[PDB]
RNA sequence: GGGAUGACCCCAGGCGGUAGGGGAGCGUUCCCGAUGCCGAUGAAGGCCGACCCGCGAGGGCGGCUGGAGGUAAGGGAAGUG
RNA sequence: GGUGGAGCCUGGGAGUGAGGGCGCGAGCGAUAACGUCCGCGUCCGAGCGCGGGAACAACCGAGACCGCCAGCUAAGGCCCC
RNA sequence: CCGUGAGGGAAAGGUGAAAAGAACCCCGGGAGGGGAGUGAAAUAGAGCCUGAAACCGUGGGCUUACAAGCAGUCACGGCCCCAAGGGGUUGUGGCGUGCCUAUUGAAGCAUGAGCCGGCGACUCACGGUCGUGGGCGAGCUUAAGCCGUUGAGGCGGAGG
């Protein structure tokens, strides 16, 4: 038995622009970011890594035919609708929400899964009224 | 030094005591007396023979001084329960229990200015 | 057991819409005030030892003390009158001086009365002789009237 | 002779809720809701001791991985670079040296690389 | 013996829960302005009542 | 220094002065040196070598107070009607300290 | 198999388990051992223990509680878990 | 050839005689059933204890003495979970 | 106590050596206390020795109000106790379908179990069949009974 534990690290505030990127195909770039799978510290138990900040939204391209084709249906509101959303309508209205979406399926279920959701702050871009640090990792 | 109290088997059901007693765990005795005296249960009749009884307990027994004193700590426990027989429908009589209580309103005092 | 409690044979619940279990008499072995189910009936344990095995063991139990060296064959117990007094005053010039216990076989009962009541000696009639009560002493002493009954008693 | 259980059953239920200090509810002040949760924690005992030795492999796996992207290949790579150059060093529970003195994974990187590159 | 019964023993936790807001609420008392007894609000309690009040013993 | 061991079968980092258990071995009293087998060198001026097969030239010195401690084990299975309680393994250590590289 | 017996010492295999079969044991009550040995300089019992020994059943030791009985090694008979 | 919890015999103790899935060969059924009845297996039964199969007795991998914060692997995977 | 009745039919022991079983205060209507006193001991104070557990409280430590679980376990981390190493907590992660019975199969939405404490189920008599420790061994062997004891056993060959 030996002894292995990180400490509470500074935390890594990374922008990426997401002006190309196919979501999902960047969004588990993103998860992997999230969690410290990246860097050598890692202990599952701590939410250790990045607080990622990926801006510049909608204009995210998807792949071949998702126009009314990706469906959102996520929301069971409750007695008669399991209200159906496709991706021109997610794209429309508060875009903002499709990265989210995306990660949240790729991050974890327990707590530390939905601490680490929190890091993660999508914007639609460029301007995230909120940063002035970015090692923004391409 | 903290003056005891206990008044056992006082007849009423502990649930009820402790009800009325947490009131005053914890209070001043000028001021937990009077909420005794007009909180509306029946726990503030014997908690309040018990919290008078340990306020003369702390004067003529261990010389502590009436004003500078609160309730330290207050208990109920549950005693030897009465089992007596509620008969109901179709000869089925059960068993109602009249619970009597332990009541215990430890006295100490505050500090001396 | 179940059938011999005082209790009595009634089934106590009528088995069917009670609730409770179904159960035959009080007297039933699991109620608390039951029978027992299998405890103990009064029986003679004694059992035929062979004869030969029961000779051989009397051979054995004086061959053990020969063996070791605390065998003793006095005839002339000077101690008449089976006071305690002449007893012990006789053990201290035989060589029981009263720290290790003795199996005392006598066809004297004016020994066998003074030797009967301390806690070191075992008495013993001459025909009373037995493994047991040779095994649970240290020493043994016997009569030249002891030891003829002994030595034509086994073969 | 009425051999009473009298002792023996309190000397057992104490030992079982002495070793079962610590459940929820019933579950450690019952000394029969106790053996319940004393079969089932044993099992899990048993098999979260043989667990724990993949969950670490399952663990220095990510710590290397995560430390020779750094260095700027795949793990995959990495230890068929090792076992190429012939080892039993790194062993992963001394993925201990690509966390702290790096320096040594820096070079291990490099003798893997080399021997597979 | 019927129709609507409990399923399960409700536990310390779910018992000791529930009796939660069945704690006592402490009563009101004012410190009447004629001499400092504790009176409940808005109540002629025995000291004196409000001013002129209507009297138990006194003058 | 630095160094890094194989003995019982497993692999440990160790320093100028520490070790703890270490899957009992066959040297008996505590006095006793030990040569194992380093593997990786040791990150100063001299040293830093990774080395094949664990080849590494020299050796370690254990010094070693061994004995066994009971440690709190109870490693019981259950399937069912089955209660195999019976397996504690309080699992021979051996205690050692270690010198130079 | 090694054994200059002390059969401890190693060697090749095996070692999931229900019904079951077989072998070791631990405990409780009682008895022999006991007219003995412990015990108010605290018995059985109770509460603890992170100690000790035993794979475990359990056994010791220590701390309080208890205020008077307990019973060794080896054995025996069970109203034995 | 085959030293294996192989065999043969005698004696003691059994349990079991409600099985099931899958594969293959068929019957009955409808070239239906997680259907039913067999034969050869296998596996669950008692191995779901473990890995994969999302979960899942019998599908695929594999027979769990115990430990280890060591390693190589099978079915299966290698973007994240 | 139930039953009209025949009948059924309970539970319920232990203060201490001695009642010396608590004079006298103080609170309270009293009960009950707190002192004082007794006594070695009064959490031995009266349906009173020991007085466990379920249960119910109070005080303290840790912990929880964005969490998901057959309630655990493993792993780290945080914090008070001991300062080597520990136990107590549990925040997060990983993993986890209760026990018994009956089952082809049970977490099972099959059965039983509120919990705790006690009582509770392979024995025994006489025969038989195999084994084993013994004795004797082509011999073996007592039964009832007789005689004697102290928790002495011999004699008894009818018979098997
Ligand atoms: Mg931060
Ligand atoms: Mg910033
Ligand atoms: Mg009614
Ligand atoms: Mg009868
Ligand atoms: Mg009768
Ligand atoms: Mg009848
Ligand atoms: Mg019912
Ligand atoms: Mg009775
Ligand atoms: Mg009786
Ligand atoms: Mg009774
Ligand atoms: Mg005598
Ligand atoms: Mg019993
Ligand atoms: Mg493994
Ligand atoms: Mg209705
Ligand atoms: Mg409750
Ligand atoms: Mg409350
Ligand atoms: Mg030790
Ligand atoms: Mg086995
Ligand atoms: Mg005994
Ligand atoms: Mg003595
Ligand atoms: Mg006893
Ligand atoms: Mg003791
Ligand atoms: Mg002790
Ligand atoms: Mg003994
Ligand atoms: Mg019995
Ligand atoms: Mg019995
Ligand atoms: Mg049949
Ligand atoms: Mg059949
Ligand atoms: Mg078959
Ligand atoms: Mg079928
Ligand atoms: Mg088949
Ligand atoms: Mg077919
Ligand atoms: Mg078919
Ligand atoms: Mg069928
Ligand atoms: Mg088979
Ligand atoms: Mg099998
Ligand atoms: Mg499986
Ligand atoms: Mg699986
Ligand atoms: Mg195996
Ligand atoms: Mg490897
Ligand atoms: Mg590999
Ligand atoms: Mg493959
Ligand atoms: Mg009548
Ligand atoms: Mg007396
Ligand atoms: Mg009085
Ligand atoms: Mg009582
Ligand atoms: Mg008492
Ligand atoms: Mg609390
Ligand atoms: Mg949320
Ligand atoms: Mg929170
Ligand atoms: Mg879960
Ligand atoms: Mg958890
Ligand atoms: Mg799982
Ligand atoms: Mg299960
Ligand atoms: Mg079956
Ligand atoms: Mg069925
Ligand atoms: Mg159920
Ligand atoms: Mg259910
Ligand atoms: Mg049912
Ligand atoms: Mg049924
Ligand atoms: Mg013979
Ligand atoms: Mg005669």
């Amino acid at each position: 038995m030996k002894t292995y534990v990180p400490k509470q690290v500074e935390p890594r505030w990374v922008l990426i622009d997401a002006e190309g990127k196919t979501l999902g195909r960047l969004a588990t770039k993103i998860a992997t970011l999230l969690r410290g799978k990246h860097r050598p510290d890692w202990t599952p138990n701590v939410a250790m890594g990045d607080f990622v900040v990926v801006v510049n939204a909608d204009k995210i391209r998807v792949t071949g035919k998702k126009l009314e084709q990706k469906i959102y249906t996520r929301y069971s509101g409750y007695p008669g609708g399991l209200k159906k959303i496709p991706l021109e309508k997610m794209l429309a209205t508060h875009p903002e929400r499709v990265l989210e979406h995306a990660v949240k399926g790729m991050l974890p279920k327990g707590p530390l899964g939905r601490r680490l959701f929190k890091r993660l702050k999508v914007y639609a871009g460029p301007d995230h009224p909120h940063q002035a640090q970015r090692p923004e990792k391409l | 030094m903290e003056a005891k109290a206990i008044a056992r088997y006082v007849r009423i059901s502990p649930r009820k005591v402790r009800l009325v007693v947490d009131l005053i765990r914890g209070k001043s005795l000028e001021e937990a007396r009077n909420i005794l005296r007009y909180t509306n249960k029946r726990g503030a009749y014997f908690v309040a023979k018990v919290l008078e009884s340990a306020a003369a307990n702390a004067v003529n027994n261990h010389d502590m001084l009436e004003d500078r004193l609160y309730v330290k700590a207050a208990y109920v426990d549950e005693g030897p329960a009465l089992k007596r027989v509620l008969p109901r429908a179709r000869g089925r009589a059960d068993i109602i229990k009249k619970r009597t209580s332990h009541i215990t309103v430890i006295l100490g005092e505050k500090h001396g200015k | 057991t179940r059938g011999e409690v005082a209790y009595s044979g009634r089934k106590i619940w009528p088995q069917k819409h009670t609730g409770r279990a179904r159960h035959g008499d009080i007297g039933a072995p699991i109620f608390v005030g039951g029978g027992v189910v299998f405890g103990p009936k009064p029986r003679d344990y004694s059992y035929t030892l062979p004869k030969k095995v029961r000779k051989k063991g009397l051979a054995m139990a004086v061959a053990d003390r020969a063996r070791e060296g605390k065998l003793l064959l006095v005839e002339a117990f000077a101690g008449v009158n089976g006071k305690t007094k002449e007893f012990l005053a006789w053990a201290k010039e035989a060589g029981l001086d009263g720290s290790e216990s003795v199996l005392l076989v006598t066809g004297n009962e004016l020994v066998r009365r003074a030797a009967r009541n301390l806690p070191w000696v075992v008495t013993l009639a001459p025909e009373g002789l037995n493994v047991y009560d040779i095994v649970r002493t240290e020493r043994l002493v016997m009569d030249l009237d002891a030891w003829e009954v002994f030595q034509n008693r086994i073969g | 002779p009425r051999a009473k259980t009298g002792v023996v059953r309190r000397r057992k239920h104490k030992k079982i809720l002495k070793l079962a200090k610590g459940y929820w509810g019933l579950r450690s002040k019952s000394f029969r809701k106790a053996r319940e949760t004393l079969f089932a924690a044993g099992n899990y005992a048993y098999a979260h001791r043989k667990r724990r030795k993949r969950d670490f492999r399952r663990l220095w796996i990510v710590r290397i991985n995560a430390a020779c992207r750094q260095h700027g290949l795949n793990y995959s790579t990495f230890i068929h670079g090792l076992k190429k150059a012939g080892i039993e060093v790194d062993r992963k529970n001394l993925a201990d040296l690509a966390v702290r003195e790096p320096q040594v994974f820096a070079e291990l990187v490099e003798r893997a690389k080399a021997a597979q590159g | 013996a019927k129709h609507p019964v409990p399923k399960k023993k409700t536990s310390k936790a779910r018992r000791d829960a529930r009796r939660s807001h069945h704690a006592l609420t402490p009563p009101t008392l004012v410190p009447c302005p004629e001499c400092k007894a504790m009176k409940p609000p808005h109540t002629v309690c025995p000291e004196c009542g409000y001013y002129a009040g209507r009297k138990v013993l006194e003058v | 220094m630095f160094a890094i061991v194989k003995t019982g079968g497993k692999q440990y980092r160790v320093e100028p002065g520490l070790k703890l258990r270490v899957e009992k071995l066959d040297a008996e009293p505590g006095a006793t040196v030990e040569l194992p087998v380093l593997l990786l060198g040791g990150e100063k001026t001299v040293v830093g070598t990774p080395v094949v097969e664990g080849a590494s030239v020299v050796a370690e010195v254990l010094g070693h107070g061994r004995g066994k401690k009971i440690l709190v084990s109870k490693f019981k299975a259950k399937v069912q009607y089955r209660r195999k309680k019976g397996h504690r393994q309080p699992y021979t250590e051996l205690l050692i300290k270690e010198i130079r590289g």
